[PDB]
């Protein structure tokens, strides 16, 4: 098609490939995003972590 | 200049979904051709996606149980069964007889209306091939593939359990009762989502190469040929990505 | 560093302090009757001589 | 009918492997041009690596989701010290060997049936025919030694990418220590199932190149005929793979699973 072909496809690329970044970026950190999902980070002094993770 | 000429073939397939979307969320829907389009990937993709999950499925219940069996945890194979079955055999095997049976038909079908100039046809008769031909094929992809995965996946896990007990002798209760014990909502979810999304790029990627077929006397076999290796390697990295999210998740944790 | 057995530890397995990951074991040979395993730790902790 | 078209493509399959002795005394260029091609692809594919690129990524990805799930899991239960354990396990019986024959299936063999219906419908066999060659002899045994000869090295990148994979994925993302990876690694890996899994991978590629040479020989419908073809031989190709491991599976640990962990 004359759309399909058009001169434009370099920019389209560009676009879309940054949009398919992002959202890639962005579902894999969504649950750890800090705008949408903050929550107070307390503290605790201990002598040893005893094998915690 | 090097990335640029595959950049090019990139941005014409992301401009061609984003007026596939726009064309389905403003223009009327063709249910008509939806609905052909659904039984013919339907009609040309059930059988062999049955006849490659059958012995898959009974080859990864085999290995499991013998490896498990000689570890000692024979009662706890039905998770392990469970929990490739939902998440990476399902959507696998939706992957691999979407893209080799669907996606190719899609890029064919469209590649012979392309060089029997029916695309120019209804583009001098004002109408929006778009419209009238993507859009229910990516639906129909998308249709498809869900009820594929959903199928597989159930087939993949009784064929397990009979293999399991009439074969290697393991007990029918541990199976059924460990199903559970590593698969949840979390893992149908991932894999309903994992099954929409395979289905509706390999509906685009077939879609996008057969509009852009070359003719000539090798242009619609290349072009399919492309259309599949294209959306092996594209429905991989988004099998990744998404068992990455996915496990983020998990049912144990 | 000198042990009387060295059984399930391999090069790269992680050196500890107070639980927290500070370094690595570059090597672990036989010596005599010994095993001799040299291993480094992040130059960033302090560690006492004893 | 029926049986009337398994003997035919039973005649194929037989005529291109009487063949192969003629095809290797007679023609060694064309041999090597095939292995060539298949090796580093043809078209807008070769461009990017072909095969090797193809059957590389797909490997990774394969190596890639195993560590991640395996090491999820046994993170949730505890017990991951053994994801070196389970991930080789994991590559050799079920994973590497059919996730490359269908990569193998789907660049090789689309292929071959794109290049021979290309063929068949530009007359090239007419006129192979009427220069008195075999046209079968000529090209479908030609494809056959090439896939032959080609295969264990495409299997021995897919096997070793898989492996480095799996391990980058435990041991870098997952901040695994190599030492232990390695040890579970070499410690319950055995050479002669890797060996069997070459000679599976071997007779699949066999298969696969006569199925996708006879659905590219017989072609019909102009150009756009080539295109069913195709879509034909990929849906018969994924089936015959996922057979041949899965009987080859079953015939070799049957009795003997090979894997010893208790007393």
């Amino acid at each position: 098609m004359r759309t399909l072909q058009g001169s434009d496809r370099f920019r389209k690329g560009l676009m879309g490939v940054i949009v398919v970044a992002l959202i890639i970026g962005v579902g894999s950190t969504l649950t750890s995003v800090p705008m949408l999902f903050a929550v107070p980070t307390y503290y605790g002094q201990f002598a040893d972590t005893g094998g915690l993770n | 200049g090097q990335l640029e000429k595959p950049l090019a073939t990139v941005g014409g397939f992301f401009k061609m979904s984003v007026m596939t979307g726009k064309a389905l969320f403003t223009r009327p829907f063709q249910w008509k051709e939806f609905v052909l389009q659904s039984w013919f990937l339907i009609r040309v993709a059930f059988l062999p996606t049955l006849a490659v999950s059958i012995p898959l499925t009974v080859l990864i219940i085999f290995t499991l149980n013998i490896l498990l069996a000689e570890f000692g945890a024979a009662d706890v194979s039905g998770a392990g069964a469970a929990l490739g079955a939902v998440t990476q055999l399902g959507p696998l095997v939706t992957v691999l007889v979407v893209a080799g049976a669907g996606s190719t038909a899609i890029c064919a079908d469209l590649g012979a209306r392309t060089v029997r100039e029916e695309i120019d046809a209804l583009e001098v008769l004002g109408i929006d091939p778009i419209e009238r031909l993507v859009v229910p094929r990516v639906v129909a992809s998308t249709f498809v593939a869900f009820m594929l995965n959903g199928a597989v996946i159930t087939i993949g896990l009784v064929g397990g359990f009979f293999f399991g007990v009439y074969i290697q002798n393991v007990s029918a209760g541990a199976y059924v009762s460990t199903l559970t014990l590593l698969t949840g909502f979390p893992e149908v979810l991932i894999s309903v989502v994992k099954a929409t999304l395979f289905g509706m790029i390999a509906g685009l990627v077939g879609c996008y190469r057969g509009l852009t077929v070359a003719g000539g006397s090798k242009g619609v076999g290349t072009a399919v040929n492309e259309t599949l290796v294209l959306c092996v390697v594209a429905l991989f990295a988004v099998n990744v990505v998404l068992t990455t999210i996915g496990v983020r998740f998990g049912t144990g944790r | 560093a000198y042990f009387p057995e060295v059984l399930a530890l391999y090069p790269g397995d992680k050196v500890l302090i107070m639980g927290v990951r500070v370094g690595s074991i570059d090597s672990i040979e036989t010596a005599g009757d010994k095993m001799k395993v040299v291993f480094h730790f992040n130059n960033k902790y302090k560690v006492p001589e004893n | 009918r029926f049986l009337d078209s398994m003997g035919h493509v039973a005649w194929f399959v037989v005529q291109a492997i009487v063949h192969v002795p003629h095809a290797f005394r007679h023609y060694r260029r064309e041999s090597l041009r095939l292995v060539a091609e298949i090796g580093m692809g043809t078209g807008a594919m070769a461009v990017i690596g072909g095969t090797v690129a193809i059957i590389g990524f797909v490997t990774l990805s394969a190596g890639s989701l195993i560590a991640i799930q395996g090491f999820a899991s046994l993170g949730n239960i505890g017990v991951e010290a053994f994801t070196g354990f389970f991930a080789a396990l994991a590559n050799i019986r079920v994973v590497a060997p059919v996730v490359t024959g269908q990569a193998l299936a789907a660049t090789v063999g689309a292929g071959a049936t794109a290049e021979l219906g290309a063929m068949r419908i530009s007359e090239e066999v007419d006129a192979l025919e009427v220069m008195g060659i075999k046209s079968i002899s000529y090209l479908v045994s030609t494809r056959i030694m090439a896939g032959a000869i080609v295969i264990i090295p495409l299997y021995a990148m897919a096997i070793l990418l898989s492996f480095m994979s799996a391990q980058l994925v435990t041991t870098i993302f997952y901040s695994q220590s190599v030492g232990t990876y390695e040890h579970y690694f070499h410690t319950f890996l055995r050479v002669d199932d890797v060996m069997w899994s070459f000679l599976e991978v071997i007779i699949m590629s066999v298969i696969v190149m006569l199925n996708h040479c006879y659905f590219g020989y017989f072609a019909s419908g102009g150009a756009v005929g080539v295109g069913e073809a195709v879509g034909r031989s990929m849906r018969t190709s994924l089936i015959a793979i996922v057979l041949v491991v899965l009987l080859a599976s079953l015939a070799l640990y049957g009795t003997d699973p090979n894997f010893n962990l208790t007393v």
